[PDB]
């Protein structure tokens, strides 16, 4: 009786902000566009243009503002319980082990000792060797460690039947990263996504081509990627992009060569 | 708890848990609300999708 | 494939006595008609787990990605009904065939490959799902698959 | 698959039908579903003529009715034009349990043919089909 | 005031008055009795005013309906699209043919086909012959195939319609083929008219034998375009005018005389072509000493006519960089070597229709 | 209540002013193209009773292909002008609509307006918009054109042998088109309309010359006896742009010059064959 | 007639009540009426425009309409897409053009192309030339391309619409021209403005012949953006500075000399451009006077810009391993070591 | 109605407001059949076929 249901809108314009009566244009999805306006129990500085709202069936005035629409499956992403592997379980990578600690876990763990000195760490680690080296036996032990948000991502499912969909996967994958105070993204198998870009007469790659350049894009464009720390681990570096394989993208190269 | 479902009940999508009894839910028109989930409901059946 | 399809189910505490997790995966390969199939097929018949099959070439898909989410769907699946037997029969049949309604070319089926590498030993953990493969061109599989 | 009451499901693996097959769609196979539900059934697939995907379909549909089909009765019938074409999977014995040759008619043959369907035609009498069937070598039906 | 009092009761006699539902007459079934069918709705049998002629309400003649009954209130002309609006109503930016150099062999072959036949059809009914509805400009990028339809637009006194075929590609199923189809309904019934859609290879591609469902959606909207310029009915006093840099992609149907009559090559200027556009480009450029066109023309070997306006810019920047507010005969060295430079990124370009 | 058949449709039959001019004399060169036509479309309609004497199934649909420009719409225009049956013509592109289901209500709505006024004959132009062989069934648009072309099909399968209704669809692209539609009882009549030969070339050259005022030194075998693999639209675009070139002297009579500057003007055909290959 | 009129007003506002129906105008006719398109897909013929001036209208016009009678009530701006103003930068980067080293050739070639025209455009009508339109950056990942964008954007005033390729690519068909050109018209409207498209290469591929299969959605919202760089509308208000690795990919169309009228070349940074590099980059950096950045700079040949950051940021990482507070020369050159990511090797027998 | 007589894929009749299962309607176009329609192979018997 009292909670009232509230259909999905998305916020387009504010007309006269400034004033004491801002009109709000409403996208109500697949129903309608409306102009209304805010409900008294709403401050005029909690909606802004381009976020989702709910709004009531009556009147359509605003009444709560909504997270932002992040697609199922990118969802599903994130690990929610972590694998059973410590380090205590992958011998001979001592050097490769602390390499990748200090950066996807030292800065999360204790940043006191980073901001004090300027220190800005690493935000990149690709893991690379021959199969069965133990590339994503340290990313699960990384993610048993980590306390801060671990999202697990396939390149494989990074490939979409639809032309921008996986670059959509993708920016949406960094955009749920970035609603947390800290997060690490473990690419498993990136070769299947960020190969090296190349024109070979036909449409040769391009879709994955232009989801990898997303990626990359996320990774150090024009906005800051934030507190997020990637984690790429592949069998084949050599087919990597150069511009993925880059500092500031992936700024930590760590071997995982066979054991002496 | 009859009475409170009624008749008939909609097949929609959970497309995302906001609170603990609250989500957004996708009817099959595609047109998305923000509902209150019940307490009859069993909570640990709802996911994403 | 007694010691990894069967006796890990009816007899675990050999296993578990030894300090050892049962052989992981088994791939069966030879020349045509000398029995792999005919081996899945009797491991079906005295199986307490879930017995799943699929062709190598039901693998390849008209879609772009639609590879990769068979693959995953399958060993979700398997994962559901665990425990599982997973039998992929004429795996090399992904690759060494080339049909024209898949939209990606060798590519897609390497991403293909790709899921099928995470699904056989990758970040997600594994439940009580055994994977039998069968082949009469294992040098055509790609050695990563089958390491 | 008419004089054997045995329902007859032609397979040309068209995306038209595929909303008849499933919504899946995923695999082939999904049509067992509906050909289970109508058994006796005799699949057909004819191969007009990259690789085949009629004979791809025939080595998933074969390898399913091998040992793992549970309902019986379940036939499967491929067309093609040449069997030297066919893939060595295909051609592994055991597979297909029989190989039956369609040469083009010979003269009696193609008089036969002649007979059937002229019979569907307001036909003077007399006319010397035996003829018309020697002015045709090498004729298909 | 008298009048805001006037304008005030104004307001309040409007908004009394209620919106009538657009739909279409399909077909007169008694003398009170019609079947209309909403623009974009189910289809009704609705009654008519009295008052209404009933004679206008021809099959096919858009209507208001009342909104509670239903019942017809007026009929409407043709509706036009405001997408179509907009190409009619889109300012070429009053270019003359003086701003164009090298092209009067082009300039003449395309008012051939889109002037003439327009002022003078006896001239062409004479001979015995159909004038050309359709002409195709083709060429390398920045040889003046838009500044040439901008010049036509500006110049020829007719009923335009400017496009860029990209623009008319929406993703609700089947609005492409209606705007294409509003499109010609609009020329035909603004006769005459001349359709200029650029960049042609948006839509005008090879019709893929594979293709993904996006793809077969803008084929039909091709393939609405190719029954539009020759299809079952006759196009009469409208011209079509496509340009295009690719035009080896576009489908062979779309490229057929029947639809395409020309095939105009706005190819790069030749040295007399070079040094025209040099000049009309460096023309209101301020300069002082001699200055020696001759000499980029021989340096300006491959560029196109954007390459000659680049160059006359970088003439120009070379001496804002100097601090000087003249050009001189060694900024356009300077100038026209830079952009020779920045050719060699530049794939190929020899593309003509097959 | 029930509405009258012929009411409830969006398309409209050929009025007598929509009629095309274009005659069976207009176009040259198509007597195989013709008389397939004839005994498959206006034949039937006119003497179905000899057709089930003699023992023959006259064909549902006849699918007219080829190469573009090679006479399809025009003799369906021909067709049209010349019969005495109701004459429904359309294009494949005008069936695909926002409005989910108005697509296959048209198709009925065209095929039951044609039983209705039988005989009558149907005209779908460019045939490929709702007849290709690949549906992705999680997108809208072939989602709705699969339900068309099964509408399509089964209004096709619905006409008996008794309904006088003669279906044709023109397309350039029939490589694409669904088996489906040429199963026998949809479309049991392909007529192929291939690139003009050497004779149709000089009877579509006659044809469309002789309503133009030439001169007696304009000789057309120079142009025919050309090997160039040409169109029947290419001729007549030979044929006009002679015309304009005539026209751009100031003169009311096509010279040979001009007709030899519109053949290299039309033809433009770069050569695309090196001689060291033969 | 004062009171007539308030109460009059007063009945406007209450049929003025929210919510209003947005539609968009489709045309006007005389027998002064207006025909609209409701977003319900509705489309009405009004008899009355309402309460908004007929001649201040005009078809596309986005209105405001009353949800019953759908009679218009009030116009409303002009709609552009959500991505298309989430797109718009106004944290407005805090770069400078002093943080940029070894590119004062390309930086003051990009800054004398695009904010000098909007600042000092008498330099441009006295001189009778037109202001370069377009300016791509392309080269080697590293040199220095999205930092550049970054500095523009901060020592500008202008509007500026930071964007990347693969947001364009989108999945229906025309959306992504649609993007294209509502970010071109949202920029006209808030003229002087820059849009910035960072790795171009996303939509920038060179179109294709195929006869089965083809990205011809991405080369249409390509083509979309070649008409809006230098089209039938020539829109010389909004400048447009592009970014790619790979130049060799573009779509000649999109290279031309009218869309892209300036293409720097960003190179890799030379041994004092890699000295100033690691010198900027150790700014906020407890750092020994002792460090040799010209043997750095000697040290690390082949480094692009971003390498040579990972130099400092793999200095201090050494310089918190051992615990030291101050980087020493040695931590630098470890941490070459480290940026270089040269493979594990035996290769003590050499020499 | 009997829950028993309530097959899969079958076509029911649905109250206006309740949406309550009223009436079980005559069963649809067998998705089999459906099928073969479009495909539309020739009907044939042994005695249509020569040699
Ligand atoms: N350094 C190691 N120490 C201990 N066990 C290891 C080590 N490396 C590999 N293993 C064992 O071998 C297995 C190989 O699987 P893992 O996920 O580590 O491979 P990978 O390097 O990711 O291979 P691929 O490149 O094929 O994905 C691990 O699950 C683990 O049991
Ligand atoms: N060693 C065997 N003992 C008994 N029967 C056998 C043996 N090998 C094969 N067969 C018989 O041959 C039949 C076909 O062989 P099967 O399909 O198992 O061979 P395969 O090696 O898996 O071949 P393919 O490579 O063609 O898939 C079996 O069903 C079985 O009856
Ligand atoms: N012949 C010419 N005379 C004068 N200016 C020319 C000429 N050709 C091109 N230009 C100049 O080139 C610039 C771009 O020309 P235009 O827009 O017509 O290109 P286009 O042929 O349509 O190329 P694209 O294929 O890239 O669309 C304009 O500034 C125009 O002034
Ligand atoms: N046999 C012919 N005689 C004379 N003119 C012909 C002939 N064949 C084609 N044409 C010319 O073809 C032009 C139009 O082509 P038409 O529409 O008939 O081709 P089409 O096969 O329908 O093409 P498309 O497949 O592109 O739709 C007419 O102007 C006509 O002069
Ligand atoms: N010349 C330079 N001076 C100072 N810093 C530089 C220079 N070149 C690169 N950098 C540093 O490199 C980092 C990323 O560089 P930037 O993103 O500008 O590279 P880019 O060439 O645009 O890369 P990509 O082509 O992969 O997008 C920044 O932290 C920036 O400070
Ligand atoms: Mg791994
Ligand atoms: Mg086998
Ligand atoms: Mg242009
Ligand atoms: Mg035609
Ligand atoms: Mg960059």
């Amino acid at each position: 009786q009292s909670e009232q249901p509230l259909q999905v809108a998305r916020c387009t314009k504010i007309i006269n902000a400034d004033s004491e009566d801002p009109k709000y244009i409403i996208n109500v999805k697949q129903f309608a566009k409306f102009v209304v306006d805010l409900s008294d129990q709403v401050a005029p500085t909690d909606i802004e243009e381009g976020m989702r709202v709910g709004v009531d069936r009556n009147k359509y005035q605003i009444h709560i503002p909504l997270p932002p629409k992040i697609d199922p499956t990118v969802t599903m992403m994130q690990v929610e319980e972590k694998p059973d592997v410590t380090y205590s379980d992958v011998g001979g990578c001592k050097e490769q082990i602390e390499k990748l600690r200090e950066v996807v876990e030292t800065p999360l763990l204790h940043p006191e000792r980073f901001v004090n000195l300027g220190i800005e760490p690493p935000k990149g680690v690709l893991l690379f060797g021959p199969p069965g080296t133990g590339k994503t036996l340290c990313a699960r032990a990384v993610a048993n460690r980590t306390d801060a948000c671990f999202i697990r991502v396939i390149g494989s499912e990074l490939v979409q039947k639809y032309v921008g969909e996986g670059a959509r996967m993708v920016r949406e994958l960094f955009e749920m990263a970035r609603t947390k105070k800290a997060c690490l993204i473990f690419f498993d198998e990136i070769d299947a996504i960020g190969g090296a870009r190349f024109d070979d007469g036909a449409g040769g790659d391009n879709e994955v081509q232009r989801t990898m350049l997303e990626l990359i894009n996320q990774l150090d464009g024009f906005d800051p990627r934030g507190n997020i720390k990637v984690l790429m681990a592949t069998n084949r570096p050599d087919t990597l992009d150069p511009a993925l394989m880059r500092p500031g993208r992936l700024d930590r190269k760590i071997e995982f060569s066979l054991p002496d | 708890v009859d009475d409170l479902r009624g008749t008939p009940m909609s097949v929609g999508t959970l497309e995302e848990i906001i609170d603990d009894n609250h989500a957004i839910v996708s009817t099959s028109v595609g047109s998305e609300h923000y509902v209150s989930i019940l307490s009859f409901v069993d909570k640990d059946l709802l996911e994403p999708g | 494939i007694k010691e990894s399809v069967e006796l890990p189910l009816t007899h675990p505490e050999y296993y578990e006595e030894m300090g050892i997790k049962p052989p992981k995966g088994v791939i069966l390969y030879g020349p045509p008609g000398t029995g792999k199939t005919l081996l899945a097929k009797a491991v079906a018949n005295q199986t307490s787990a879930t017995f799943l099959r699929v062709v190598g070439s039901e693998l390849i898909q008209k879609y772009l990605g639609d590879g990769p989410k068979l693959v995953r769907e399958l060993f979700r699946v398997a994962e559901e009904h665990a425990p599982s037997i997973v039998f992929i029969d004429e795996i090399d049949a992904i690759g060494t065939k080339r049909y024209d309604s898949n939209s990606g070319g060798e590519r897609e089926i390497q991403r293909t490959m790709l899921e099928l590498l995470n699904q056989l030993d990758g970040f997600d953990s594994r439940g009580d799902v055994k994977v039998i493969m069968a082949t009469n061109r294992i040098e055509t599989l790609d050695p990563a698959l089958i390491r | 698959a008419h004089h054997t009451d045995c329902t007859f499901i032609r397979v040309s693996g068209s995306e038209l039908v595929q909303k008849f097959i499933g919504e899946g769609a995923r695999m082939v196979r999904e049509l067992f579903v509906m050909a289970r539900e109508h058994a006796p059934s005799i699949i057909f697939m004819d191969e007009i003529d990259g690789d085949s995907e009629v004979q791809r379909t025939m080595l998933e549909l074969l390898n399913q009715l091998d040992g793992f089909e549970a309902t019986k009765n379940i036939k499967v019938i491929m067309a093609t034009n040449r069997i030297d074409i066919l893939d060595s999977a295909l051609l592994r014995p055991g597979r297909i349990d029989r190989k039956i040759e369609f040469p083009p008619p010979n003269e009696e043959a193609r008089l036969d043919i002649l007979k059937i369907h002229s019979r569907k035609m307001n036909l003077t009498r007399g006319i010397n089909l035996r003829k018309i069937a020697e002015l045709m070598p090498g004729a298909s039906g | 005031l008298t009048k805001q009092y006037e304008k005030s009761e104004n307001d309040l006699k409007a908004l009394q008055s209620v919106g009538q539902i657009v739909g279409e007459v399909l077909k007169q079934l008694t003398e009170e009795k019609f079947i209309v069918k909403a623009t974009n709705g189910p289809r009704y049998v609705v009654g008519c005013r009295r008052q209404l002629d009933k004679s206008k309400l021809k099959p096919g003649t858009r209507v208001a309906l009342d909104m509670t009954t239903l019942t017809i209130m007026r009929y409407l002309p043709r509706e036009v699209d405001p997408l179509v609006y907009n190409m009619s109503h889109e300012d070429p930016g009053n270019v003359s043919y003086s701003e164009i150099g090298g092209l009067s062999e082009q300039i003449r072959e395309l008012r051939e086909v889109i002037e003439l036949p327009l002022t003078n059809p006896e001239l062409f009914q004479r001979v015995g012959i159909i004038p050309p509805k359709g002409c195709l400009l083709y060429g390398p990028p920045g040889t003046g195939k838009t500044l040439l339809a901008r010049a036509v637009a500006s110049q020829l006194d007719c009923n335009f319609l400017k496009v860029v075929s990209s623009s008319i590609v929406d993703k609700y199923i089947g609005e492409s083929a209606r705007l294409i189809r509003e499109m010609f309904n609009y020329a035909r019934d603004h006769q005459p008219c001349i359709i200029f859609m650029d960049e042609i290879d948006a839509i005008g591609g090879r019709r893929f034998s594979e293709g993904t469902s996006a793809d077969r959606e803008i084929q039909r909207t091709l393939m609405e375009l190719l029954n539009q310029m020759d299809g079952f009915d006759t196009l009469h006093r409208v011209k079509m005018i496509m340009a295009t840099n690719r035009p080896d992609t576009l489908d062979p149907a779309l490229l057929r005389p029947g639809r395409l009559d020309r095939k105009i090559h706005i190819d790069l200027p030749n040295e007399q072509a070079r040094l025209d556009i040099l000049k009309i480009h460096a023309g209101p450029i301020t300069k002082h000493g001699e200055i020696d066109y001759e000499a980029i023309v021989k340096l300006s070997d491959g560029f196109n006519g954007a390459d000659l306006r680049n160059v006359c810019t970088e003439a120009g920047m070379f001496a804002i960089r100097a601090d000087h507010d003249f050009v001189v005969q060694e900024d356009f060295m300077k100038a026209v070597r830079k952009v020779a430079d920045s050719k060699k990124l530049e794939s190929k370009l020899d593309y003509k229709p097959v | 209540d029930v509405l009258p058949p012929e009411a409830d449709s969006s398309i409209m039959m050929l009025t007598s002013d929509q009629k095309p001019d274009v005659m069976y004399a207009d176009i040259g060169g198509m007597d195989i193209q013709k008389q397939e036509v004839r005994e498959a479309v206006e034949l039937p309609l006119t003497h179905f009773e000899l057709y089930k004497q003699i023992g023959i199934d006259p064909p549902r649909g006849v699918l007219m292909y080829g190469p573009p420009g090679c006479g399809k719409t025009m003799l369906a225009k021909a067709v049209a002008h010349h019969t005495t049956a109701a004459f429904i013509r359309v294009v494949g592109s005008e069936f695909v609509q926002k409005y989910l289901g108005e697509g296959p209500r048209m198709v009925r709505d065209v095929f039951r307006l044609a039983k209705e006024n039988a005989p009558a004959i149907i005209f779908i132009d460019e045939i490929d918009a709702i007849a290709t062989k690949r549906f992705d069934a999680q997108t809208g648009a072939d989602r709705e054109v699969q339900r068309i072309l099964l509408e399509l099909l089964n209004q096709m399968d619905g006409f008996d042998q008794n309904v006088n209704v003669k279906v044709i669809m023109a397309t350039n692209r029939a490589d694409t088109l669904d088996p489906a539609l040429l199963r026998p009882g949809r479309l049991d009549r392909k007529i192929e309309f291939p690139l003009p030969d050497r004779r149709q070339k000089r009877l579509i050259f006659s044809t469309i010359t002789s309503k133009m005022n030439l001169s007696e030194e304009v000789d057309l075998e120079d142009y025919v006896a050309r090997p160039d693999k040409i169109s029947g639209a290419d001729i007549n675009s030979i044929c006009q742009e002679s015309g304009m070139l005539a026209v751009r002297e100031n003169r009311y009579i096509v010279l040979a010059k001009d007709f030899e500057k519109a053949y290299k003007t039309v033809i433009k055909k770069d050569e695309q064959e090196h001689e060291f290959y033969k | 007639m004062k009171d007539k009129i308030k109460e009059n007003s007063e009945k406007i506002k209450v049929n003025k009540t929210l919510p209003y129906l947005v539609s968009n105008v489709i045309e006007l006719l005389d027998v002064k009426c207006a025909v609209i398109k409701t977003s319900t897909r509705q489309t009405y013929f009004l008899p009355v425009i309402g309460l908004v001036d007929a001649e201040k209208l005009k078809p596309g016009d986005l209105v405001g309409v009353n949800k019953d009678s759908y009679l218009i009530l009030e116009t409303l701006p002009t709609e552009y897409d959500s991505r298309v103003k989430a797109m718009e930068v106004d944290e407005r980067p805090t770069e400078q053009y002093s943080d940029i080293g070894g590119l004062d050739k390309q930086i003051q070639e990009l800054v004398e192309a695009i904010v000098l025209p909007m600042n000092h455009k008498e330099k441009f009508e006295n001189l009778g030339i037109q202001p370069p339109k377009g300016v791509l950056m392309y080269g080697p990942p590293g040199t220095g391309k999205t930092l550049l964008a970054r500095a523009c954007a901060a020592q500008t005033k202008a509007t500026f619409l930071k964007l990347a390729g693969p947001q364009l690519v989108q999945m229906f068909i025309g959306d992504g021209a649609k993007l294209v050109r509502d970010a071109f018209a949202l920029a006209k409207e808030k003229a002087p403005s820059i849009i910035f498209i960072d790795e171009l290469d996303a939509i920038g591929t060179k179109r294709f012949d195929s006869e089965k299969a083809g990205d011809r959605e991405v080369q249409r919202t390509m083509l979309e953006l070649l008409n809006q760089l230098d089209g039938f509308q020539p829109n010389t208000q909004v400048k447009v500075i592009a970014a790619t690795n790979r130049v060799d990919i573009l779509d000649p169309a999109l290279l031309r000399s009218g869309r892209l009228d300036r293409k720097i070349e960003f190179p890799m940074p030379n041994e004092e451009a890699r000295a100033r590099i690691m010198q900027i980059h150790s700014r906020k950096m407890n750092v020994s006077p002792d460090v040799n950045y010209e043997e750095l700079a000697r040290c690390t040949d082949d480094f692009n810009g971003a390498q040579c950051k990972a130099v400092c940021v793999e200095a201090g990482m050494i310089a918190l391993r051992r615990g030291a507070t101050e980087l020493t020369h040695e931590d630098y050159m470890e941490g070459i070591l480290e940026v270089q990511a040269k493979k594990k090797a035996n290769l003590q027998y050499y020499a | 109605i009997d829950i028993n007589d309530v097959t899969p894929n079958c076509r029911v009749a649905l109250r206006n407001d309740s949406y309550t299962l009223h009436k079980i309607l005559p069963n649809k176009v067998d998705p089999l059949v459906s099928l073969m329609m479009v495909e539309k192979v020739p009907d044939s018997t042994y005695e249509m076929i020569g040699g």
